């Protein structure tokens, strides 16, 4: 199985490893596009307290492709993390960050008790239709309980954003089952003496045969 | 102002290498000897 | 018309004239003398009733 070099990935590292996050009332919305989106890092990494997908299976994310992907990024209190899901109600679900009931995407979250919480209280995070962007602040402190810790939550709402395709080694001069880009078949791969133009990917024989 | 397109307006319809062959294909091409609008 | 190196060196516009139609039907840039059937003439409707 052979595909082009897996370069040109989407900047999940600017979303999940971000220095600063927005509040839930007015969250950041970053557009993810024009890339090979590797979701295995986010899924397998033990750095997250939770990883859940609603419209799609979380393990098929690298097989799937979405027209556009959006990262809705914000900080909320631990006990309220459960509201970031379709079909929910509550302070966030109803007044700050509402998801569709037919929502397709993945919700990823982790604690930021050693990042955003401050000894005197980090009150820079404030809270009050789907994705529709008076207020009170969260008293985030490193000494509070788990349900009171700040959590960094990123919702990836789900063509230009496709999962990665891993290639295998190529074995010559033997009968193999091959997959090159968009075509498959069975045959023996040997060095050719053909001269393809720089933009040509496949060769064709007279009677429409690769 | 108009000019004669002659036999130009042909492009490789795909990314397939073919050699020593006459290949028939239908695609959007500039018709031969058609008029093209000439701008200065 | 593709050459040995994969480039297009010539082309026939199959609707340019009756000789081009013959060349495309025969799939050859040159044709031998003779009479060939290449198409079908049909009188078109001019109005709608
Ligand atoms: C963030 O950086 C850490 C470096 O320790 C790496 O382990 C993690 O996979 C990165 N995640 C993203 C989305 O860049
Ligand atoms: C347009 O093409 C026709 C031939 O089909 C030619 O007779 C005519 O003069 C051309 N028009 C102009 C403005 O050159
Ligand atoms: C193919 O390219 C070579 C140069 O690498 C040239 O010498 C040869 O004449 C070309 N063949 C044709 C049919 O144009």
């Amino acid at each position: 199985v052979r595909f082009p070099n897996i370069t040109n990935l989407c900047p999940f590292g600017e979303v999940f490893n971000a220095t600063r996050f927005a509040s839930v009332y007015a969250w950041n919305r970053k557009r993810i596009s024009n890339c090979v989106a590797d979701y295995s890092v986010l899924y397998n990494s033990a750095s997250f307290s939770t990883f859940k997908c609603y419209g799609v299976s979380p393990t098929k994310l690298n097989d799937l492709c979405f027209t556009n992907v959006y990262a809705d990024s914000f900080v909320i209190r631990g006990d309220e993390v459960r509201q970031i899901a379709p079909g929910q109600t509550g302070k966030i679900a109803d007044y700050n960050y509402k998801l569709p009931d037919d929502f397709t995407g993945c919700v990823i979250a982790w604690n930021s008790n050693n990042l955003d919480s401050k000894v005197g209280g980090n009150y820079n995070y404030l809270y009050r239709k789907p994705f529709e962007r008076p207020l009170q602040s969260y008293g985030f402190q490193p000494t509070n309980g788990v349900g009171y810790q700040p959590y960094r939550v990123v919702v990836l709402s789900f063509a230009t954003v496709c999962g990665p395709k891993k290639s295998t080694n190529l074995v010559k001069n033997k009968c193999v089952n091959f997959n090159f880009n968009g075509l498959t078949g069975t045959g023996v791969l040997t060095e050719s003496n053909k001269k393809f133009l720089p933009f040509q990917q496949f060769g064709r024989d007279i009677a429409d045969t690769t | 102002a108009y000019t004669n397109s002659f036999t130009r307006g042909v492009y490789y319809p795909d990314k397939v290498f073919r050699s020593s062959v006459l290949h028939s294909t239908q695609d959007l091409f500039l018709p031969f000897f058609s008029n093209v609008t000439w701008f200065h | 018309k593709y050459n040995e190196n994969g480039t297009i060196t010539d082309a026939v516009d199959c609707a340019l004239d009756p000789l081009s139609e013959t060349k495309c039907t025969l799939k050859s840039f040159t044709v031998e003398k003779g009479i060939y059937q290449t198409s079908n003439f049909r009188v078109q409707p001019t109005e709608s009733i």
